[PDB]
């Protein structure tokens, strides 16, 4: 619609990406699944996994996708899919002044290939990513915990990790030393259910 | 069967002594909105909490006295305790059976259903 | 499934047993390092505790998985990145021990 | 109102028994009580007559007071008690 | 049959008669709604379901109009859009400022469906109206000025509860909600209409400004004061239960619940056992380790054994602490295990499960014609289970006669009277309602419990059956042959295989006796050996626990995992929602470490072994939300034929005759302030 | 000795089949013979058949009614009163 | 506050009091709720 309260949408990009979208998936059908343009204009490519590498060189180095900066690797855990874990490649091309996202999902098992090769930003990342929901990466120069404690045990970003953690710290004279022992709150973090029994957005609705 | 209970970091007393109820959420009496029971949700045992002797604020030691995880369908909630090595209970969806409504039964000539207000 | 790095059982087997005799010729080193009060038998008879808490996997990708994580704490173990608290988190000490017993734990609480 | 113990009660009914052993944390500190009763301070208020059925307080001072509240005025015993500030309206009989 | 509809284009395929709403629900769209209730007949008053079809000039009640072949319902057109926009501002016109102090605030079908479908500002530059309050009763607080005459709790009250007190008075904006006169809205059912106001107008009394609804913690659980088994939802807050809300069961409770199960929540707050309790040498009750008090009963079982150790079970205790107490006396070689309530154990007795069941079950009520009540009080013994017969009334047009002490049941019935020889006339056919059973194609017979703790009651019993073979004789599935309990562990007890009954153990005076919850006061101190050593084990100190050398803290209903069977047989299982206070323990775990101390350890230290247990003792136990079936009638019809006792000219006067004795019936009501409020009020 | 007796049935499966003639017909008689005896009948599902015999002192045996036919569980049954 | 003095009212102090922590004077924390769960109490009489 218009007026102040509606953001003013641009056509002109989202056809703009909507045909490069095609354009890789063209030159890539070996692994590009599918590609979709959200409707703030931000083209998404999804990718099967053993094309992590492959994608993001040619994204990288094509003429006409110099897509040369990464600018976040991250990863979405959906508990509900069989690879829960969805890792999202943030990419800016500078050349044309566009971004793109490359999602891939992989298992808790299943390894990705270390694009480190394609970005060297990818190392850290790549170790957050494994230290924070426990996804390995294979070829990686130095993946470690990079973010939680040297003797941490598990992945704390997953789902299904509690928040206040199973383990806590604290001082005791006896050993002379700060202590681990399990997690005791004197005020339990109070779950508040918010989701109103109402359907808010229709368009979005899944249908039974 | 993935055997991921070694590699999640669960304590072993949270891996064996949980008991996980796979179920849909009910819908609250108070409101007629249906919106909150359509996805499965997975919910662990409650257990002990006790007052904190200085403020009484409600204490507790179970670590996952808040983890509420929802799920598109059954199997994927049971899959997921299989995976992570916790008893669960599965509860069947209970969905309410149609029912027959008709405005004019209200004003009936020889039935029980005639209203005596409006 | 791809490997993580071993195929077969026998395989990661091979790799448990290369991450044993490491973490077992290092724990006199560390003992020394971080000038623990633990004996070398004791560091030696933990490390064999850890690895046969997880003895019962059968899946060789998460035996790979587990060799890589018991890689990378012999890592820090080596290069001092833990500190000597981290080193002792293994032996949990001043955690009370929690009984067994059914009418132990009866009386302790309503513990399930 | 001061307990039996000794322990000043507070507007929230609350006083640590004799056999609280909570009660030794005020040994050598004083027990922090608010000595402005709320409900006593009301009641201190008069009522007031309107002669309209049906009265709007708004707790005095427009956006400064509470959300606009219209207060019923038939019940001829009862006294319109305002659900934010607790004022008692009435009708002239 | 079924014609092809639309929704927003999407075909869809409804049975002729179904409303547009309805419709909108198949594909998956929840159409904004204040006076429509599923439950509830069709009002079209508050003109929120509004709705646009498409090739139609006037938004139609969705609600209410039924879907025509072809039409294509434009449930997010503009007109529909803008028609729930209007309605929203007027309603919200006159609506008073009271979210932050309304209860109903956070959970307001309102104020969601004003965030959802409604604008965000509002025109009205006039003066809002104000109604004055009503006061219709000690449980439910009302504050009318909130009202939205959406005509729900009149429909409730006029047709599921039956009690035609609630009413408009006067017209147009000035229409004020409730009686006319000053009168107290009294039903067993009438907390519900808390749940069915959509706004905050009416709020529940005791859990008014207690807690919000975000943060309360909701924890599905059965419910134990009846054999009904009506699901409830106990909301939480901080470890504390803060109150009961009814969970959607289309077979058992569907979306009510009775008063005392709402408001009996309050009881578990007070007198309630904590610490282990042994009398001291003044011979006094005082408080003692969970150690000294085990031992002592250990000492006390190993003293004595057989009939020398008997249990009595309460009303309140769960299948897995029964099965842990039966086996417990197996080890001493007892077998007394016997219940507060007596169901004729002659002929079949306990071997036939359908022997004391309700075969037709609840959900059979509806598909009943002819429903013959015996000595029963079902309004007040049990709620649920009259409001179904209420229901298949006011739709099925179900015929009801009673055989008692007539008493209101919120409908109208043949009082065939209260003599007990009236089972004689039906059974020989001299009656004429036998023939009205002989014609009926479904016909259902109901027995309360309440007749068969009668001393004739295998009399009662023998007839009954009788009555049930005449009428399978004389005609599928259908059962006929049906007992209404009204103790939730009754059932379970008798699928153990519990003595239905204490006199077991007046014949044998145990010197050992142990009440497993039991309150009902049936056996005293005179009524045991001088010596008798009693061991009560409840949550609530009542009856028993001043009568107790050694008294077990127990668990509530609440503060445990456990299995309970409803009258009709299936198997619920209820959930922690609160720890038990104090130093009390699931009281299996009483049960076993009892036994391991004694010696005699049972074969189970967690809740899913003495659940396979359970299992092993009898199947249907573990087998949840399940209503087995089995027939069995003419075996345990010819044992009951086999002993021929003479009834008692005594009327079959139901123990429950007024709301006053449905109030207080349990520990946990008897200690409930709340209902004793509710007993004052209906009695002064 | 035997205290009582737990007979589970399931309600349709087919080797419980011998099991539900013996109820339909035997065991009546067999409950006129021993009344004092508590012959609890209780149903099983997809499982097979069993009798269980509580004896004194707590001591119970299981007995697999799988496709027993209404003479066998009967001589079961008598066995176990029988010694 | 001499020109414009501050509104007048009964329920504000008539003495303020500085930061009393470290003196007796200090505040500790307390709950201002009352007990939720009411026990039983034994019978008095000897039965
Ligand atoms: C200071 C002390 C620090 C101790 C640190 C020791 C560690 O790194 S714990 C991680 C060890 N985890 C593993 O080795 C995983 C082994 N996984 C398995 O499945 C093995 O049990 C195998 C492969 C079945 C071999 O079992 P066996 O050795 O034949 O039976
Ligand atoms: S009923 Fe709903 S909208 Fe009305 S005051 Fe209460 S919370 Fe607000
Ligand atoms: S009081 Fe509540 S249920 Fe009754 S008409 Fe008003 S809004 Fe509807
Ligand atoms: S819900 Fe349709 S008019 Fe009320």
């Amino acid at each position: 619609d218009t007026r102040p309260t509606i953001r003013p949408r641009n056509d002109v990009v989202h056809k703009q990406l909507s045909a490069f979208g095609q354009y890789v998936a063209e030159i890539l059908p070996k692994y590009v699944q599918q590609v979709q343009v959200s409707c703030f204009n931000e083209l998404e490519i999804f990718i099967h996994p053993d094309g992590v590498i492959p994608v993001l060189t040619f994204l990288r180095d094509h003429t006409n996708a110099q897509f040369k900066s990464l600018a976040d690797l991250t990863a979405v855990d959906v508990p509900t899919r069989q690879n829960r874990f969805e890792i999202v490649y943030n990419l800016l091309s500078l050349r044309f002044n566009s971004r793109i996202r490359v999602k891939t999902y992989t298992d808790e098992l299943t390894p990705i290939e270390s694009s480190v090769t394609v970005y060297k930003a990818a190392n850290w990342y790549e170790r957050e990513i494994w230290d924070m929901f426990g996804v390995f990466f294979a070829n990686h120069p130095d993946l470690r915990r990079i973010l939680t404690d040297y003797g941490f045990e598990g992945h704390p970003f997953r789902k299904d990790f509690p928040l206040s953690g199973y383990v806590e710290l604290r001082y005791d004279d006896e050993v002379k030393r700060v202590v681990a022992e399990p997690v005791e709150l004197a005020q339990e973090f109070r779950k508040f259910d918010l989701n109103s029994p109402w359907e808010a957005f229709p368009a979005y609705r899944q249908p039974p | 069967k993935l055997d991921i209970t070694t590699l999640t970091g669960v304590p072993e007393e949270h891996i064996k002594t949980r008991k996980v109820r796979i179920f849909v959420p009910a819908r609250n009496n108070m409101q007629s909105g249906v919106n909150n029971t359509k996805k499965w949700k997975m919910e662990f045992d409650t257990r002990e909490r006790w007052e904190n002797p200085l403020m009484g604020w409600s204490s507790t030691a179970d670590p996952l006295s808040n983890l509420v995880l929802t799920f598109s369908t059954k199997e994927d909630a049971v899959a997921f305790a299989e995976k992570n090595g916790w008893s669960f209970d599965v509860e069947e969806r209970k969905v309410p059976k149609p029912k027959s409504k008709s405005y004019g039964a209200n004003f009936s000539w020889n039935k029980r259903t005639r209203v005596s207000t409006k | 499934v791809k490997p993580i790095f071993s195929r077969d059982m026998n395989e990661a087997k091979r790799r448990v047993r290369e991450l044993y005799r490491a973490w077992y010729r290092e724990v006199p080193n560390t003992v020394h390092l971080f000038q623990l009060d633990i004996s070398v038998k004791q560091g030696r008879d933990k490390v064999r505790e850890m690895f046969m808490k997880n003895a019962h996997v059968t899946d060789p990708r998460v035996v790979d998985l587990l060799v890589i994580k018991g890689k990378m704490e012999l890592e820090e173990t080596i290069n001092v990145w833990k500190q000597r608290t981290h080193i002792m988190r293994f032996f949990h000490e001043t955690e009370a021990p929690r009984p067994t017993d059914f009418l132990s734990k009866f009386y302790v609480g309503h513990d399930p | 109102r001061t307990s039996p113990t000794g322990e000043k009660v507070t507007h929230t009914g609350q006083a640590y028994d004799d056999g609280d052993y909570r009660r030794v944390r005020f040994s050598d500190r004083q027990k922090e009580v608010n000595e402005n009763f709320a409900i006593d301070l009301i009641a201190e208020q008069p009522v007031s007559e309107v002669g309209s059925r049906v009265i709007s307080c708004d707790g005095g001072g427009g956006a400064l007071g509470h959300p606009r509240v219209y207060i019923n005025l038939d019940k001829e015993t009862k006294t319109g008690t305002c659900g934010y500030c607790g004022l008692q309206f009435r009708q002239p009989h | 049959n079924l014609i092809e509809v639309f929704v927003d284009g999407q075909s869809v395929m409804v049975e002729p008669g179904t409303t547009v709403l309805q419709a909108c629900e198949k594909v998956g769209m929840q159409i904004p709604r204040f006076c429509y209730h599923e439950r509830l007949s069709v009002a079209g008053n508050c003109r929120m379901c509004l709705v646009e079809i498409e090739k139609a000039p006037k938004v139609v009640a969705a609600c209410a109009m039924p879907v025509m072949k072809g039409w294509n319902i434009l449930t997010n057109s503009e007109k529909s859009k803008k028609a729930r926009e209007g309605v929203m501002e007027f309603l919200l016109a006159n609506h008073p400022l009271d979210c932050p102090i309304c209860d109903q605030g956070g959970e307001c079908d309102l104020q969601d469906q004003s965030m959802m479908f409604g604008s965000d500002r509002s025109r009205f530059l006039e003066g809002k109206r104000a109604v004055e309050d009503k006061n219709i009763g000690p449980l439910v607080k009302t504050i009318m000025t909130r009202c939205i005459q959406c005509t729900r709790c009149i429909r409730f009250a006029s047709e599921i509860a039956g009690v035609d007190d609630l009413g408009t008075t006067g017209r147009g904006n000035d229409m004020q909600v409730g009686t006319y006169i000053e009168k107290m809205f009294m039903s067993e059912l009438s907390g519900n209409i808390i749940d069915i106001c959509p706004v905050g107008a009416l709020t529940s009394k005791p859990y008014a400004f207690t807690a919000r609804p975000w943060e309360t913690r909701k924890t599905e659980s059965i419910d134990v004061m009846d054999a009904v088994g009506s699901n409830i939802v106990v909301s939480t807050r901080t470890g504390e239960v803060m109150r009961i809300l009814p969970r959607m069961h289309e077979d058992i409770n569907e979306e009510w619940i009775s008063d005392k199960t709402r408001f009996a929540y309050d009881g578990l707050k007070r007198q309630r056992l904590t610490q282990p309790m042994i009398r001291n040498e003044k011979g006094l009750l005082t408080y003692t380790t969970w150690e000294d008090a085990l031992s002592r009963v250990a000492g006390m079982l190993q003293s004595f054994q057989g009939n020398d150790v008997a249990a009595i079970a309460g009303g309140l205790v769960d299948a897995e602490a029964l099965v842990a107490l039966k086996d417990l006396l197996n080890r001493v070689d007892s077998d007394s295990l016997c219940t507060e309530e007596v169901f004729p154990t002659a002929g079949a007795g306990t071997d036939l499960r359908s022997n004391y069941l309700l075969n037709t079950t609840i959900a059979g009520v509806e598909e009943a014609d002819v429903i013959l009540l015996v000595g029963t009080n079902p309004r007040f013994e049990a709620p649920l289970f009259n409001a179904r017969i209420r229901k298949s009334w006011l739709h099925n047009d179900l015929k009801v006669a009673l055989i008692g002490s007539p008493v209101d049941l919120t409908y109208r019935y043949d009082h065939l009277g209260d003599s007990p020889k009236i089972l004689q006339d039906i059974a020989s056919g001299n009656h004429p309602f036998s023939q009205i059973l002989k014609e009926a194609k479904k016909p259902m017979v109901v027995l309360g419990s309440s007749a068969l703790q009668r001393s004739d009651g295998t009399a009662i019993l023998a007839a009954v059956s009788n009555i049930a073979q005449n009428i399978r004789l004389s005609s599928g599935d259908w059962k006929v042959m049906n007992i209404l309990h009204r103790i939730a562990s009754q059932v379970a007890a008798l699928d153990l295989g519990y003595k239905p009954g204490v006199e077991a153990i007046r014949k044998n005076p145990p010197k050992v006796l142990f009440l497993l919850g039991a309150d009902g006061g049936c056996i005293t101190r005179q009524d045991l050996p001088k010596d008798c050593f009693i061991i009560y084990q409840g949550h609530h100190g009542d009856v028993g626990a001043p009568m107790a050398d050694v008294i077990l803290p127990g668990a509530a209903y609440t503060e445990k995992s456990a299995t309970y069977v409803n009258t009709e047989g299936r198997a619920q299982q209820t959930k922690v929602a609160v720890t038990p206070p104090g130093l009390a323990r699931e009281d299996w775990k009483i049960i076993r470490a009892l036994s391991e101390i004694a010696g005699m350890t049972l074969p189970y230290d967690t809740l899913d072994q003495v659940r396979s247990r359970l299992e092993e003792v009898s199947p249907n136990l573990v087998r949840y939300d399940d209503v087995e079936g089995a027939n069995y009638f003419q075996q345990a019809n010819e044992l009951s034929k086999l002993v021929n006792q003479q009834l008692l000219a005594d009327p079959l006067v139901p123990p429950q005759l007024t709301i006053k004795d449905f109030y207080m019936t349990d520990s946990i009501s008897r200690a409930s302030q709340t209902m004793a409020k509710c007993v004052k009020a209906v009695t002064e | 000795g035997l205290r009582e007796i737990r007979i589970h049935l399931c309600q349709r499966s087919p080797g419980s089949q011998g099991v539900r003639d013996f109820i339909e017909k035997r065991y009546v008689e067999l409950k006129k013979a021993n009344p004092d005896l508590p012959i609890l009948i209780r149903e099983c599902s997809d499982v097979q058949p069993k009798l269980w015999a509580r004896y004194a002192f707590g001591q119970e045996k299981n007995v697999s009614l799988n496709n027993f036919s209404a003479d066998q569980v009967t001589r079961t049954l008598e066995n176990v009163l029988s010694g | 506050p001499t020109t414009k003095p501050p509104t007048a009212r009964k329920y504000i102090w008539t003495n303020h009091k500085f930061n009393v922590s470290g003196t007796p004077q200090q505040y500790v924390p307390y709950s201002t709720t009352r007990k939720k769960i009411q026990e039983w109490v034994p019978p008095s009489t000897p039965y």
